[PDB]
Protein backbone atom coordinates (compact mmCIF):
# COMPACT_ATOMS: atom_id res chain seq x y z
CA UNK A 1 0.00 0.00 0.00
CA UNK A 2 2.20 2.87 1.22
CA UNK A 3 4.51 1.48 3.92
CA UNK A 4 5.79 -1.48 1.91
CA UNK A 5 5.96 0.87 -1.11
CA UNK A 6 7.90 3.78 0.43
CA UNK A 7 9.79 1.86 3.14
CA UNK A 8 11.49 -0.38 0.55
CA UNK A 9 13.36 2.14 -1.61
CA UNK A 10 11.72 5.49 -0.74
CA UNK A 11 8.83 6.73 -2.90
CA UNK A 12 9.10 9.69 -5.30
CA UNK A 13 7.86 13.19 -4.41
CA UNK A 14 4.96 12.76 -6.87
CA UNK A 15 4.16 9.29 -5.51
CA UNK A 16 3.70 10.76 -2.02
CA UNK A 17 1.17 13.31 -3.34
CA UNK A 18 -1.15 10.40 -4.26
CA UNK A 19 -1.58 9.84 -0.50
CA UNK A 20 -1.92 13.58 0.27
CA UNK A 21 -5.39 14.63 1.47
CA UNK B 1 15.65 -4.25 11.33
CA UNK B 2 12.31 -3.26 12.98
CA UNK B 3 10.71 -1.41 10.07
CA UNK B 4 7.14 -0.19 9.43
CA UNK B 5 6.34 0.51 13.12
CA UNK B 6 9.65 2.42 13.14
CA UNK B 7 9.94 3.29 9.42
CA UNK B 8 6.47 4.81 8.95
CA UNK B 9 7.20 7.37 11.70
CA UNK B 10 9.62 9.01 9.24
CA UNK B 11 7.66 8.39 6.02
CA UNK B 12 4.94 10.65 7.44
CA UNK B 13 7.52 13.38 8.13
CA UNK B 14 8.16 13.66 4.39
CA UNK B 15 4.47 13.10 3.58
CA UNK B 16 3.09 16.26 5.23
CA UNK B 17 6.32 18.03 4.20
CA UNK B 18 5.36 17.52 0.55
CA UNK B 19 1.72 18.35 1.34
CA UNK B 20 2.80 21.42 3.33
CA UNK B 21 -0.39 22.63 5.05
CA UNK B 22 -2.56 19.89 3.52
CA UNK B 23 -3.13 16.66 5.47
CA UNK B 24 -2.90 12.95 4.62
CA UNK B 25 -4.19 9.55 5.76
CA UNK B 26 -1.53 7.11 7.00
CA UNK B 27 -2.56 3.45 7.40
CA UNK B 28 0.40 1.13 8.21
CA UNK B 29 -1.67 -2.01 7.60
CA UNK B 30 -1.76 -3.92 4.29
CA UNK C 1 10.32 27.80 17.32
CA UNK C 2 9.08 26.37 13.96
CA UNK C 3 6.31 24.10 15.25
CA UNK C 4 3.44 22.27 13.49
CA UNK C 5 5.36 21.69 10.21
CA UNK C 6 8.15 20.36 12.46
CA UNK C 7 6.10 19.30 15.53
CA UNK C 8 3.47 17.21 13.72
CA UNK C 9 6.23 14.98 12.28
CA UNK C 10 6.69 13.62 15.81
CA UNK C 11 3.04 13.70 16.94
CA UNK C 12 2.32 11.12 14.24
CA UNK C 13 5.14 8.89 15.55
CA UNK C 14 3.23 8.50 18.82
CA UNK C 15 -0.13 8.38 17.01
CA UNK C 16 0.44 5.15 15.05
CA UNK C 17 2.47 3.88 18.04
CA UNK C 18 -0.71 4.00 20.15
CA UNK C 19 -2.75 2.63 17.24
CA UNK C 20 -0.16 -0.09 16.62
CA UNK C 21 -1.20 -1.71 13.33
CA UNK C 22 -4.27 0.53 12.90
CA UNK C 23 -3.95 3.73 10.85
CA UNK C 24 -4.95 7.37 11.42
CA UNK C 25 -5.73 10.58 9.50
CA UNK C 26 -3.36 13.50 10.14
CA UNK C 27 -4.47 16.95 8.96
CA UNK C 28 -2.13 19.78 10.12
CA UNK C 29 -4.59 22.49 9.04
CA UNK C 30 -7.12 24.15 11.37
CA UNK D 1 -7.95 20.32 16.00
CA UNK D 2 -5.05 17.94 16.69
CA UNK D 3 -1.81 19.85 16.05
CA UNK D 4 -2.66 22.86 18.23
CA UNK D 5 -4.09 20.39 20.77
CA UNK D 6 -1.17 17.93 21.05
CA UNK D 7 1.67 20.31 20.10
CA UNK D 8 0.87 22.63 23.03
CA UNK D 9 1.28 20.33 26.04
CA UNK D 10 1.18 16.81 24.52
CA UNK D 11 -2.17 14.98 24.36
CA UNK D 12 -3.03 11.96 26.53
CA UNK D 13 -2.79 8.37 25.27
CA UNK D 14 -6.61 8.15 25.22
CA UNK D 15 -6.90 11.52 23.46
CA UNK D 16 -4.73 10.22 20.61
CA UNK D 17 -7.04 7.21 20.12
CA UNK D 18 -9.84 9.62 19.13
CA UNK D 19 -7.81 10.34 15.98
CA UNK D 20 -6.94 6.64 15.40
CA UNK D 21 -8.56 5.11 12.30
CA UNK E 1 18.15 -7.46 26.89
CA UNK E 2 16.09 -4.55 25.52
CA UNK E 3 17.74 -3.39 22.29
CA UNK E 4 17.92 -6.83 20.65
CA UNK E 5 14.41 -7.47 22.03
CA UNK E 6 12.63 -4.30 20.84
CA UNK E 7 14.82 -3.52 17.80
CA UNK E 8 13.98 -6.86 16.17
CA UNK E 9 10.19 -6.70 15.85
CA UNK E 10 9.19 -3.88 18.24
CA UNK E 11 8.22 -4.76 21.82
CA UNK E 12 4.65 -4.53 23.16
CA UNK E 13 3.40 -1.58 25.22
CA UNK E 14 3.35 -3.80 28.34
CA UNK E 15 6.83 -5.15 27.58
CA UNK E 16 8.22 -1.59 27.60
CA UNK E 17 6.76 -0.96 31.07
CA UNK E 18 9.08 -3.67 32.45
CA UNK E 19 11.96 -1.29 31.70
CA UNK E 20 10.10 1.78 33.05
CA UNK E 21 11.59 3.25 36.25
CA UNK F 1 21.53 -1.33 8.38
CA UNK F 2 23.28 0.44 11.32
CA UNK F 3 20.91 -0.54 14.13
CA UNK F 4 21.18 -0.33 17.94
CA UNK F 5 23.36 2.83 17.96
CA UNK F 6 20.73 4.26 15.58
CA UNK F 7 17.71 2.11 16.55
CA UNK F 8 17.84 2.64 20.33
CA UNK F 9 17.56 6.43 19.81
CA UNK F 10 13.94 5.80 18.78
CA UNK F 11 13.15 2.92 21.17
CA UNK F 12 13.67 5.39 24.03
CA UNK F 13 11.22 7.84 22.43
CA UNK F 14 8.44 5.27 22.88
CA UNK F 15 9.84 4.15 26.25
CA UNK F 16 9.34 7.44 28.13
CA UNK F 17 6.18 7.99 26.04
CA UNK F 18 4.65 4.91 27.68
CA UNK F 19 6.11 5.92 31.05
CA UNK F 20 4.86 9.49 30.59
CA UNK F 21 6.44 11.45 33.45
CA UNK F 22 8.21 8.40 34.91
CA UNK F 23 11.81 7.67 33.85
CA UNK F 24 13.64 4.55 32.65
CA UNK F 25 17.15 3.06 32.40
CA UNK F 26 18.44 2.44 28.87
CA UNK F 27 21.54 0.24 28.48
CA UNK F 28 22.35 -0.61 24.82
CA UNK F 29 24.92 -3.25 25.81
CA UNK F 30 24.16 -6.98 26.09
CA UNK G 1 6.26 24.46 22.29
CA UNK G 2 5.63 20.97 23.79
CA UNK G 3 9.08 20.29 25.24
CA UNK G 4 10.39 17.65 27.68
CA UNK G 5 7.93 14.91 26.58
CA UNK G 6 9.06 15.78 23.03
CA UNK G 7 12.51 17.26 23.77
CA UNK G 8 13.89 14.42 25.92
CA UNK G 9 13.31 11.95 23.04
CA UNK G 10 16.21 13.66 21.27
CA UNK G 11 18.37 14.42 24.33
CA UNK G 12 18.70 10.66 24.81
CA UNK G 13 19.82 10.24 21.18
CA UNK G 14 22.92 12.32 21.96
CA UNK G 15 23.26 10.77 25.43
CA UNK G 16 23.95 7.18 24.34
CA UNK G 17 25.81 8.61 21.32
CA UNK G 18 28.37 10.12 23.70
CA UNK G 19 28.31 6.97 25.84
CA UNK G 20 28.64 4.79 22.74
CA UNK G 21 28.09 1.23 24.00
CA UNK G 22 27.62 2.30 27.63
CA UNK G 23 24.09 2.96 28.92
CA UNK G 24 22.45 5.78 30.90
CA UNK G 25 19.46 6.48 33.15
CA UNK G 26 16.94 9.01 31.81
CA UNK G 27 14.37 10.41 34.27
CA UNK G 28 12.25 13.26 32.78
CA UNK G 29 10.81 14.19 36.18
CA UNK G 30 12.22 16.94 38.43
CA UNK H 1 17.99 17.75 36.74
CA UNK H 2 18.79 16.77 33.14
CA UNK H 3 15.77 17.71 31.00
CA UNK H 4 15.49 21.31 32.22
CA UNK H 5 19.31 21.47 32.05
CA UNK H 6 19.89 20.14 28.51
CA UNK H 7 16.54 21.14 26.97
CA UNK H 8 17.17 24.84 27.70
CA UNK H 9 20.40 25.53 25.81
CA UNK H 10 21.82 22.04 25.12
CA UNK H 11 24.32 20.56 27.59
CA UNK H 12 28.03 20.11 26.82
CA UNK H 13 29.53 16.77 25.74
CA UNK H 14 31.23 16.45 29.15
CA UNK H 15 28.02 17.39 30.98
CA UNK H 16 26.20 14.48 29.30
CA UNK H 17 28.85 12.01 30.52
CA UNK H 18 27.81 12.80 34.12
CA UNK H 19 24.52 11.03 33.32
CA UNK H 20 26.24 8.16 31.45
CA UNK H 21 26.00 4.77 33.20
CA UNK I 1 13.20 25.71 23.59
CA UNK I 2 16.72 24.45 22.63
CA UNK I 3 16.64 25.19 18.90
CA UNK I 4 19.36 25.27 16.22
CA UNK I 5 21.51 22.52 17.82
CA UNK I 6 18.26 20.52 17.99
CA UNK I 7 16.30 22.19 15.16
CA UNK I 8 18.96 21.92 12.42
CA UNK I 9 19.04 18.12 12.87
CA UNK I 10 15.59 18.07 11.24
CA UNK I 11 16.09 20.91 8.74
CA UNK I 12 18.75 18.76 7.08
CA UNK I 13 16.30 15.84 6.85
CA UNK I 14 14.12 17.93 4.53
CA UNK I 15 17.17 19.47 2.83
CA UNK I 16 18.58 16.27 1.29
CA UNK I 17 14.97 15.07 0.83
CA UNK I 18 14.40 17.95 -1.59
CA UNK I 19 17.84 17.40 -3.12
CA UNK I 20 17.21 13.65 -3.37
CA UNK I 21 20.58 12.17 -4.37
CA UNK I 22 22.33 15.56 -4.50
CA UNK I 23 24.17 16.82 -1.40
CA UNK I 24 24.21 20.12 0.51
CA UNK I 25 26.39 22.15 2.89
CA UNK I 26 24.93 22.76 6.36
CA UNK I 27 26.61 25.42 8.54
CA UNK I 28 24.67 26.16 11.78
CA UNK I 29 26.77 29.25 12.53
CA UNK I 30 25.77 32.81 11.58
CA UNK J 1 21.78 32.32 7.04
CA UNK J 2 19.85 29.03 6.90
CA UNK J 3 19.15 27.97 10.50
CA UNK J 4 17.64 31.27 11.63
CA UNK J 5 15.85 31.41 8.26
CA UNK J 6 14.28 27.92 8.19
CA UNK J 7 14.04 27.33 11.96
CA UNK J 8 11.80 30.38 12.43
CA UNK J 9 8.81 29.56 10.20
CA UNK J 10 10.10 26.76 7.93
CA UNK J 11 11.59 27.70 4.54
CA UNK J 12 9.87 26.95 1.21
CA UNK J 13 10.78 23.96 -0.97
CA UNK J 14 12.42 26.33 -3.50
CA UNK J 15 14.26 28.20 -0.73
CA UNK J 16 15.89 24.93 0.39
CA UNK J 17 17.19 24.28 -3.15
CA UNK J 18 19.35 27.42 -2.85
CA UNK J 19 21.39 25.52 -0.25
CA UNK J 20 21.41 22.27 -2.28
CA UNK J 21 24.84 21.28 -3.63
CA UNK K 1 15.33 -1.34 4.75
CA UNK K 2 15.26 2.08 2.98
CA UNK K 3 18.64 3.42 4.11
CA UNK K 4 20.77 6.39 2.97
CA UNK K 5 17.78 8.61 2.02
CA UNK K 6 16.43 7.72 5.49
CA UNK K 7 19.71 6.88 7.29
CA UNK K 8 21.65 10.04 6.37
CA UNK K 9 18.94 12.19 8.01
CA UNK K 10 20.21 10.87 11.36
CA UNK K 11 23.93 10.68 10.51
CA UNK K 12 23.86 14.47 10.13
CA UNK K 13 22.25 14.84 13.57
CA UNK K 14 25.39 13.35 15.14
CA UNK K 15 27.65 15.16 12.65
CA UNK K 16 26.84 18.74 13.70
CA UNK K 17 26.49 17.45 17.29
CA UNK K 18 30.18 16.53 17.25
CA UNK K 19 31.01 19.76 15.41
CA UNK K 20 28.87 21.77 17.83
CA UNK K 21 28.69 25.27 16.30
CA UNK K 22 30.89 24.36 13.32
CA UNK K 23 29.24 23.21 10.08
CA UNK K 24 29.80 20.28 7.69
CA UNK K 25 29.18 19.23 4.07
CA UNK K 26 26.85 16.24 3.59
CA UNK K 27 26.80 14.59 0.15
CA UNK K 28 24.75 11.34 0.07
CA UNK K 29 26.06 10.39 -3.38
CA UNK K 30 29.03 8.07 -3.99
CA UNK L 1 32.32 8.12 1.11
CA UNK L 2 30.39 8.99 4.29
CA UNK L 3 26.92 7.43 3.99
CA UNK L 4 28.11 3.93 3.11
CA UNK L 5 30.85 4.38 5.75
CA UNK L 6 28.74 5.57 8.71
CA UNK L 7 25.42 3.93 7.74
CA UNK L 8 26.98 0.45 7.83
CA UNK L 9 28.24 0.18 11.41
CA UNK L 10 28.27 3.81 12.65
CA UNK L 11 31.48 5.83 12.32
CA UNK L 12 33.64 6.85 15.30
CA UNK L 13 33.48 10.31 16.89
CA UNK L 14 36.91 11.13 15.41
CA UNK L 15 35.90 9.78 12.00
CA UNK L 16 32.97 12.23 11.89
CA UNK L 17 35.32 15.18 12.55
CA UNK L 18 37.02 14.46 9.20
CA UNK L 19 33.78 15.61 7.54
CA UNK L 20 33.35 18.60 9.90
CA UNK L 21 33.75 22.00 8.22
Amino acid sequence: GIVEQCCTSICSLYQLENYCN
Amino acid sequence: FVNQHLCGSHLVEALYLVCGERGFFYTPKT
